[PDB]
């Protein structure tokens, strides 16, 4: 029987709302910057990007 | 900014929360909730909304605005504010905090504060008293939350919420430590108070134990703050102990293995489980209640925290 | 600009060492406990802003806060590029140390959090437990029955 | 700290949602249609007590692979005195 | 003698210099130079006087060359 | 080992609390009152660790694990220590009346008392600016609590409250001393901060931070010995509070914390530029205590003054920093010590009164004549009647300040002492030779009392015969630092 | 890291420095075993006369007996390892002198 | 008293260095 | 910039010690300033241990905080005892 | 052993972007100098140009707290 | 030695002071302070050796004449 | 990316390659800077190091140069982080270089 598919379709319309909380905020940030987010994003990373952003002059 | 990308579809999330528990607890009860306002109530999140949002006042009373009108706001605005830090996919949390869990323990320890102030500032004993209890509650089950996460902790290597969602590439701590999860979902249950846990919540003792000041708006923003944190507080069920969007890695032909949907799966599981557990269990009085919180998941989280810290430092394992 | 912010620090706890109203005094004093957080994070202290918050505006101005509404009172930096290759974050390098070479240090909190404990139990049980719920302790071979009062 | 500015933005611009779900309903729907619980203080200050004492296992969690054996006995002894502590408060009965 | 950062700190290097030091001399002074170079490191008062002085004689030359 | 001291202290304190918490929430034993069986089981768990702090003499410097890191153990942390375990067996002593007779099923006080002697166990032998705050702050936390434990009465309540107040506001000055120091110096380790102290010469040499950071330990010590210029609540602390609490808070927090500024005040930081608030403080603390003796009535609150004086003719020992200065300053600690533990000994004897002062302290000379025969002792040996010990304290004091050559230090401390000698032998003139007024009869004192009043009492008049223990046990002590 | 060396070490000829644990405990002399033995008694006793007034005469003997196995057993090696180290007169070198 | 350096010393190459775990 | 976060934490410190001297009267916001100026000297640790580049400052920093917060615990229940039924 | 990876590679490029900031702040040193010995005019100033070492050692010359936080 | 005779007091004033007679066996467990006598003046060579040796290096230390 | 601009991804792609190769450099300047830290004092061997880790990198742009450019196109999307495609790191590594 799929009679629990109707009380399925509002935890889906809610789990369609986390994948857009999900996808949202990683697709936003992969426009405003043209790679995706860095997780483990420590100093040395910071001060990679500084020397990067300086290397490309 | 992108926090809309992040409040909006977490109010359509709570909107369609209502309707979902509802439903999910009707068809336990063998009866189809609503079914009606929409093509399967799919509607009735709206209708709910737009009959509070057109109900006159009961009385004005726009004088006293600072003191409970923002205290609302507070509380949905923290638990709208631990979903930053909540991970949906490799690189989808909206700022890594590298003390990430620690944050939302501070988030929780404010939590505390709203409820207590929205109790405070309704000037009714009974309900004042209420709310009381309800952050004694909330605080109780706080501690064993923050040993079952210093067990999952020690397991991981940082607090980094999505280091704790890459540290289960090869387990979820949910087969490992069960136990833990069943106490992390036992207290999450009776951390926010939708649960078997939910005496200051008795169906009558709620509505008039939070607020004397309805004006529906504050009606509406505590649900949505008790649905909202219910989604947090089962986002975390599933980062810490459930892989927070790992497959099983069996890495299927049919399946692309799309991130945030594993989190979104595992998440409604939860949200599930919270309806399943509203449904068939009892209330424990809140006398029993925290008796428990004490007695039975402060020891029992404790054991926890020797047990995984014992059996991963003789075996070198951190 | 926020850094200069810690103004709101400043007269917030000049607030509550000039006010009357407890409530106004009490929320300055979160207030207070709120602007050097932020201060701490504006330092990099990312642990000691979240204690911070748990343990002051979490528990201790929750306290305080009861004590109020129950028993009102009416260029050239030269980045070292070692050292980074491994960052510490807060926890890690306190871990490194708290627990194992001040680890006495560590154990004496913890006797300070046991005397706490002694202490919020033996100050505030308020006759409610086997403090005084022991019994009346009236006996009946030690009573004389009234017949001579 | 430098993904701390997210958050920081976060706490504003949900303080703007929020003052927008309050000034909805605002809006609409215009003319026609116990002397003290001591209990409650012991709950809060063993609560403030244990979670000091997680904030003392933040630190002992995340970094107990450099603390071979000996910050875990430390701890263990620190969380002895813990148990203690709860014990003594089991048994003289403020969990109730 | 930590760090923020483990890395043996900033200089924990001036006061093994400045330990060195006084362990093997018998006297509080010729070990005092050493102390003076570890209080630099700490504070950086040398150095921020010194940065200052030159802030202060640009500025002064510069408000005299404006105002005249 | 080296913690053999502390980890018995820290596990017999437990095995106490346990043991104590299962049996006053015991129904089978009819919940009874555990006071003066963790008792007695408490000064036990003192006297086994005074055996195990006394025998390993070597062996308490076992390690370097603690050296340059926690807490540093020599010569005179382990006679300090030996004396303190000394001086709180003599405090739970004198106590195990008013477990039985005044209602307390309160044991935890014991416990409380073991907790707080570990943590001045780990005052002594402080050899951090952290472990010295942290130390502090258990004892002085143990004390807040088991003075604010009367609840029935209320004037027991808001003593305990000024006391924590003041006690709080005290750690936090010396905790920002410690700050100002740590800050101004990135080194909190006492042997560390000795070595960057040397020809620090703050009159001469322009180092604020420093001397703000010495200047705040400075008055938050102060504050804790309740010196003069920093007392502001003493008096009230010791006369709210039950009475061998205030035994407890007025004569341990005294050796503890004066050992831990022999540490940090003759080691960690050694010149003449800090000095001179204590010798302000010892001036204007033998003032206080002499005026303010003549002036009070309760017994209770005189013993406080008086204490606050004895403080003040302690400090003179250290307002000079030769070895005989330091030697004297111990020498008036063990005979401020030992003269208070019997003081409070004798008031605790009387608990038949209310808080009641010296005219209804008369009678004694007639009920309990021998009581009063000790009670004259004792008092005298405040004064410092030279056939006494007290006499030996002030006398090797003034001694010590004259060969510093500070002359008006000795000459303030004589006419303090002489105007002390004449209240005191007032005092016991009135007792004895007068004024009956309304003879109020006592209960008998117990053993504990009564041998420690006696052999006190028998230490304060047969000490001139024999002082060579003491001073060589002191000037080892000073030689040690 | 750690060392056992000490302050004031070895003013009697050492055994064996650093005694381990089970070693230190296996040279308890008759004296050790007689030190470790009326502490205990003496811990008994005070906790046994010591509980007859509130009728725990048992279980706070019991409890006096922990203190005192605690106490006294933490003497008895206290003496074998200053002992055994150079700290105590320390004439238990036949031991090694034998063996 | 210098009793610091005999532990510097003795633990300076576990941790808390600057470039030696580097090379 | 060390000044800025010092003589700012100073002076939070004054203004505990000055709360401490005027209220004298109410002791709720005598235990205010206390743990006022055990922040002002506890922030005062933290940011002499950022400056000095030391973690000593930190450790101390942490232990104040879970001493200060079991010297409030103790403060207000003093207090909520002293204000009996 | 993935965050050993990553460190041993971080490790073994810190030589060149180490030499690349040598280079880099040597030069910002140098036109450093030269503004001093500028702004002094040698007869006047800091008779000595740098003498920053205050003794046998060299360190990073000076800034404000914490900026990398 | 002269412990016994204080001893003997020691206990007799203890029983003065609680106002019983002069009378039991614990005036013959004041032997236990002869011990105690005889302890503390072999304490008091001990200590004295010890100053001694504490005294020698500081005559040692102080510059040593220089 | 374009020339061997020694950009973060380029660098830290290469870094297996600059391990086996350019290790005598790399350990000269690591002994020199432990040394003493003082810039000056080896920039000489701050020059050797970049010299040969530029040559290391035109050498490994020219050869498998597509491949080094699949990889770095890789490390400047996932900042650097190796295991989000270890697809490319292995397809660079098999093709010439080891
Ligand atoms: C409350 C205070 C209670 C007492 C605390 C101090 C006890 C220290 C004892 C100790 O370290 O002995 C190690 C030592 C190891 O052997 P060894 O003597 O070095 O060499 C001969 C051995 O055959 C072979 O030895 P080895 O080659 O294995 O060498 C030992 C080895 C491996 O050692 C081990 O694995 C054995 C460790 C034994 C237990 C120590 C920790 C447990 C006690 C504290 C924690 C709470 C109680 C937990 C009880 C669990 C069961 C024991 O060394 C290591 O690297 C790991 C251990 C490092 C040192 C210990 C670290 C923890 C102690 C420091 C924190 C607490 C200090 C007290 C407070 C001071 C300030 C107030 O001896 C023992 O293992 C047994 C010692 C006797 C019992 C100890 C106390 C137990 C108390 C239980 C109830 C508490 C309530
Ligand atoms: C020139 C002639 C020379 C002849 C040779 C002399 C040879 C030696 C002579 C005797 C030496 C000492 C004997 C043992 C100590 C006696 C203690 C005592 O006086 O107890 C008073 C005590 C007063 O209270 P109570 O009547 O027991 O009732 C209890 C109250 O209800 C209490 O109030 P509550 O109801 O609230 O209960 C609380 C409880 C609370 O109780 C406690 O917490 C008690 C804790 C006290 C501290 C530890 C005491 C036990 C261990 C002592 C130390 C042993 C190591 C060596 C000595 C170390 C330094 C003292 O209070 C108690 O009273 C508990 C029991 C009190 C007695 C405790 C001590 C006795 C048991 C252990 C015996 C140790 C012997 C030491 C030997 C000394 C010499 C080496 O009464 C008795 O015990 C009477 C019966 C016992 C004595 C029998 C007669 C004497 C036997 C030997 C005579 C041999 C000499 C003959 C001379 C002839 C010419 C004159
Ligand atoms: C260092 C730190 C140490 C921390 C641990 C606590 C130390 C002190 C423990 C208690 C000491 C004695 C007083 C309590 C009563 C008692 O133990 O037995 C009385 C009881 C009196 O009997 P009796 O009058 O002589 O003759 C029999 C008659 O039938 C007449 O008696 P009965 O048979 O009718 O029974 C009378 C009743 C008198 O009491 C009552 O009826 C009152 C109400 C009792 C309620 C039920 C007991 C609940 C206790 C357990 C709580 C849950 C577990 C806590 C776990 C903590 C974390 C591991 O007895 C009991 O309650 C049974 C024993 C209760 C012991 C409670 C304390 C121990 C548990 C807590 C441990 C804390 C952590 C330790 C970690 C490991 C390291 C030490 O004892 C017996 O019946 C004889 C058997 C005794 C077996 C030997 C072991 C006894 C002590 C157990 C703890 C062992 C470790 C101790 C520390 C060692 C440090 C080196
Ligand atoms: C514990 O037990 C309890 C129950 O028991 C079963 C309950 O039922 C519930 C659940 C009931 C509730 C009503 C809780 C509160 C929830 C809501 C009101 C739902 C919230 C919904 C929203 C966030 C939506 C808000 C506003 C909306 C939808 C309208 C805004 C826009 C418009 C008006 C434009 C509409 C026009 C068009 C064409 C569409 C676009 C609660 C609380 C409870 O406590
Ligand atoms: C630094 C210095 C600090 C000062 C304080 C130090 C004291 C420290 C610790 C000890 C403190 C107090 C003494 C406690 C004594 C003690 O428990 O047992 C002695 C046993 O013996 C003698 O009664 C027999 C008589 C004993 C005589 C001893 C003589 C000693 C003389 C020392 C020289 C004089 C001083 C020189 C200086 C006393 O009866 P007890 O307790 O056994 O047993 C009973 C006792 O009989 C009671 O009357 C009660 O029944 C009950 O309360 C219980 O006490």
């Amino acid at each position: 029987s799929l009679v629990w598919l109707e009380a399925m379709l509002p935890l889906g319309i809610i789990g369609g709302m986390l994948c857009i909380m999900g996808n949202s905020q990683y697709y936003i940030h992969k426009a405003y910057h043209g790679r995706p987010k860095h997780i483990g994003h420590d100093e040395w990373d910071v001060a990679m990007e500084r020397r990067d952003k300086k290397v490309v002059e | 900014a992108e926090i809309l990308g992040i409040i909006l579809p977490l109010l359509l999330g709570v909107a369609f929360l209502v309707l979902a528990e509802r439903k999910v607890m009707a068809f336990v009860q063998r009866r189809k909730g609503p079914d009606v306002v929409g093509s399967f109530g799919l509607l009735q999140p709206l209708a709910d909304g737009l009959k509070l949002i057109l109900k006159e006042p009961i009385s004005p009373s726009s004088a006293n605005f600072f003191l409970f009108r923002m205290a609302p706001v507070a509380t949905f605005m923290l638990s709208l504010v631990a979903w930053a830090v909540v991970p949906f996919d490799y690189g989808m949390v909206l700022s890594d905090l590298n003390i990430g869990l620690l944050y939302l323990f501070a988030i929780s320890s404010l939590g505390v504060y709203g409820i207590i102030i929205a109790g405070w500032s309704s000037n009714s004993k009974y309900a004042f008293l209420g709310a009381l209890r309800s952050a004694a509650q909330m605080v109780s089950y706080e501690v064993s939350i923050g040993l079952i996460l210093i067990t999952v902790l020690i397991c991981v290597g940082s607090c980094n919420l999505s280091e704790i969602v890459m540290a289960q590439k090869q387990i979820w701590f949910g087969i490992p430590l069960f136990p833990v999860l069943v106490m992390f979902f036992i207290s999450c249950l009776a951390e926010t108070n939708r649960a078997p846990f939910d005496l200051p919540e008795a169906e009558a003792e709620l509505v008039a134990g939070y607020n004397v000041e309805y004006s529906s708006m504050g009606f509406a923003l505590f649900f949505l703050g008790e649905y909202a944190n219910m989604i947090l507080m089962s986002g975390l069920c599933t980062l810490f102990f459930l892989g927070g969007w790992l497959p099983i890695l069996d890495l299927p032909i049919f399946k692309k293995i799309p991130g945030s949907i594993w989190f979104s799966i595992k998440v409604l599981f939860f949200l599930f489980l919270y309806i399943w557990v509203r449904a068939a269990f009892p209330r424990y009085r809140y006398d029993q209640l925290m008796g428990l919180g004490w007695k039975v998941f402060l020891p029992l989280s404790l054991a926890w925290v020797v047990s995984v810290s014992g059996l991963l430092v003789t075996f070198q394992w951190l | 600009i926020l850094s200069v912010l810690s103004s709101l620090a400043l007269v917030s706890g000049l607030m509550v060492v000039r006010a009357k109203n407890p409530v106004h005094s009490v929320l300055f004093f979160i207030l207070v406990f709120c602007d050097t957080s932020g201060l701490l994070l504006l330092l990099g202290l990312d642990f000691f802003a979240m204690i911070f918050l748990v343990v002051y505006i979490g528990a201790i101005a929750v306290l305080f806060l009861f004590v109020v509404m129950m028993f009102h009172i009416q260029s050239l930096r030269y980045t070292v590029y070692a050292g980074k290759v491994r960052s510490w974050t807060n926890l890690e390098t306190l871990g490194n140390l708290l627990y194992t070479y001040y680890f006495v240090w560590f154990l004496v909190p913890s006797l300070i959090l046991l005397v706490a404990m002694i202490g919020a139990i033996v100050l505030t049980m308020h006759r409610t437990t086997k403090v005084k719920r022991q019994d009346v302790f009236r006996r009946n071979a030690i009573d004389f029955r009234r017949t001579i009062m | 700290m430098l993904e701390f500015a997210p958050i920081f933005i976060y706490l504003v611009i949900s303080l703007l949602v929020s003052l927008i779900l309050l000034g909805v309903p605002f809006l609409f729907a215009s003319n026609s249609s116990s002397r003290f619980d001591i209990r409650f203080y012991l709950v809060s200050i063993l609560f403030l007590i244990f979670d000091l004492e997680v904030t003392f296992f933040f630190p002992w969690a995340v970094s107990l692979n450099k603390i071979d054996l000996f910050g875990f006995w430390s701890m263990m002894a620190f969380l002895f005195i813990l148990t203690i502590g709860f014990l003594y408060e089991w048994k003289r009965g403020a969990l109730d | 003698g930590w760090g923020i950062t483990g890395n043996k700190g900033r200089c924990y290097d001036f006061w093994m210099d400045f330990s060195e030091c006084m362990s093997h001399c018998r006297e509080p002074k010729d070990c005092t130079l050493l102390r003076e170079d570890y209080l630099e490191c700490l504070h950086h008062s040398k150095e921020f006087q010194r940065r200052n002085r030159i802030y202060k004689e640009e500025q002064r030359k510069l408000r005299a060359a404006s105002r005249k | 080992l080296a913690v053999f001291p502390e980890i018995f202290i820290i596990n017999a304190t437990f095995i106490l609390l346990i043991h104590g918490v299962v049996f006053s929430t015991s129904k089978k034993y009819d919940y009874p009152p555990l006071a003066s069986n963790v008792g007695w089981l408490g000064l036990l768990s003192v006297l086994i660790t005074l055996l195990l702090l006394a025998a390993g003499a070597p062996l308490l410097t076992i390690a370097h694990l603690f050296w340059n890191n926690l807490f540093r153990r020599d010569n005179f942390t382990y006679f300090c220590q030996i004396f303190l375990l000394l001086s709180t067996a003599g405090t739970i002593s004198m106590c195990f009346d008013f477990f039985d007779q005044e209602r307390f099923d309160a044991f935890e006080f014991i416990v409380l008392i073991l907790l707080s002697t570990c943590g001045m166990l780990f005052m002594i032998s402080a050899y951090d600016l952290i472990a010295m705050y942290l130390a502090i702050e258990l004892q002085s936390l143990c004390f807040y609590v088991i003075a604010a434990s009367k609840r029935k009465s209320e004037f027991s309540t808001e003593a305990g409250l000024k006391y924590l107040i003041l006690g709080a506001f005290s750690s936090g000055i010396l905790l920002f001393g410690c700050s100002m120091i740590y800050g101004s110096t990135g080194a909190t380790h006492f042997d560390q901060l000795a070595k960057i102290l040397t020809g620090y010469e703050i009159t001469g040499a322009r180092s604020s931070g420093i001397f703000m950071g010495i200047l705040f330990i400075a008055v938050g010590f102060l504050f804790k010995i309740t010196a003069v210029p920093f007392h502001m609540w003493a008096p009230d602390i010791y006369e709210g509070s039950p009475t061998p609490v205030t035994a407890f808070l007025s004569i341990a927090p005294k050796i503890s914390i004066f050992a831990n500024i022999l540490r940090v005040f003759i080691y960690g930081s050694y010149g003449a530029t800090l000095q001179q608030i204590f010798f302000f403080c010892s001036i204007a603390s033998m003032i206080l205590g002499a005026l303010a003796a003549m002036a009070q009535t309760k017994v209770k609150r005189l013993l406080a003054y008086s204490s606050i004086g004895h403080v003040g003719y302690i400090c003179i020992g250290f307002s000079c920093g030769t070895i005989e200065g330091i030697q004297s300053l111990l020498i008036g600690i063990f005979i401020y010590a030992l003269m208070t533990m019997d003081a409070f000994a004798i008031v605790l004897a009387l608990r038949q009164t209310r808080v009641k002062y010296i005219a209804d302290l008369g009678a004694l000379a007639k009920t309990n004549p021998i009581l009063a025969i000790t009670f004259s002792i004792t008092m005298f040996s405040y004064a410092g009647i030279p056939p006494l010990a007290g006499f030996c304290s002030k006398f090797y004091l003034f001694f010590a300040a004259l060969g510093c050559g500070a002359y008006f230090l000795a000459l303030v401390g004589v006419v303090t002492s002489v105007i002390g000698c004449f209240y005191y032998i007032r005092l016991v003139k009135r007792m004895f030779f007068d004024t009956p007024r309304t003879w109020i009869l006592y209960e008998p004192m117990d053993r504990n009392k009564s041998l420690l009043l006696a052999m006190t009492s028998f230490f304060i008049t047969l000490f001139l015969l024999y002082p060579s223990p003491l001073f060589s046990v002191t000037h080892q002590m000073a030689l040690s630092l | 890291n750690t060392d056992i060396t000490a302050l004031e070490k070895a003013q009697y000829p050492v055994v064996d420095r650093n005694p381990a644990f089970t070693k230190v405990v296996g040279n308890f002399s008759t004296l050790d075993y007689l030190r470790f033995s009326t502490i205990t008694g003496i811990s008994v006793t005070v906790g046994y006369l010591s509980g007859i007034k509130p009728g725990i005469k048992g279980p706070s003997m019991v409890t006096g007996g922990l203190i005192g196995l605690m106490g006294g057993f933490m003497y008895a090696y206290q003496n074998s390892a200053g002992r055994l180290m150079g700290f105590f007169p320390n004439d238990g070198e036949v031991a090694s002198y034998q063996k | 008293p210098y009793g610091f350096w005999t532990f510097e010393r003795h633990n300076a190459q576990l941790r808390w260095d600057p470039q030696i775990s580097q090379v | 910039d060390l000044i800025k976060y010092f003589t700012f934490s100073m002076i939070i410190f004054i203004l505990g010690i000055w709360g401490i001297l005027l209220n004298r009267r109410n002791i709720l916001i005598m235990l205010m300033s206390i743990e006022l100026m055990l922040l002002a000297v506890n922030s005062n640790f933290l940011v002499f241990s950022v400056s000095l580049d030391d973690m000593m400052g930190q450790v101390f920093a942490l232990l104040v905080l879970t001493v200060a917060a079991a010297e409030s615990a103790i403060g207000l229940a003093i207090f909520v005892i002293t204000f009996r039924v | 052993a993935l965050k050993e990876e990553k460190y041993a590679a971080r490790r073994t490029i810190l030589p060149i972007l180490q030499a690349e900031e040598d280079e880099r702040f040597v030069s910002e040193w140098k036109k450093y100098l030269e503004y001093e010995a500028d702004v002094m005019k040698d007869v006047p100033g800091w008779k000595v140009g740098e003498n920053v070492y205050n003794s046998g050692r060299w360190m990073p010359p000076a800034t404000g707290e914490l900026r990398p936080d | 030695m002269v412990g016994a005779l204080l001893g003997l007091g020691t206990q007799m004033y203890s029983n003065a002071l609680r106002k019983l007679p002069y009378m039991r066996h614990p005036w013959e467990h004041v032997v236990g302070m002869g011990l105690g006598a005889v302890f503390a003046n072999q304490l008091v060579k001990w200590d004295v050796k010890l100053k001694e040796d504490l005294d020698v290096m500081l005559a040692k230390a102080r510059a040593a004449n220089e | 990316t374009g020339n061997p601009i020694p950009t973060s991804a380029v660098l830290t792609a290469s870094a297996k390659h600059i391990g086996m190769r350019c290790m005598p450099e790399n350990v000269a300047f690591l002994k020199c800077k432990k040394n003493d830290p003082n810039p000056e004092k080896c920039l000489d061997k701050g020059r050797d190091v970049t010299r040969c880790v530029l040559g290391l990198l035109k050498d490994l742009h020219q050869k498998c140069q597509k491949e080094m450019d699949d990889y770095v196109g890789c490390m400047y999307y996932y900042t650097n982080e190796f295991d989000l495609c270890r697809k490319e790191q292995e397809a660079f590594e098999k093709v010439c270089p080891l």
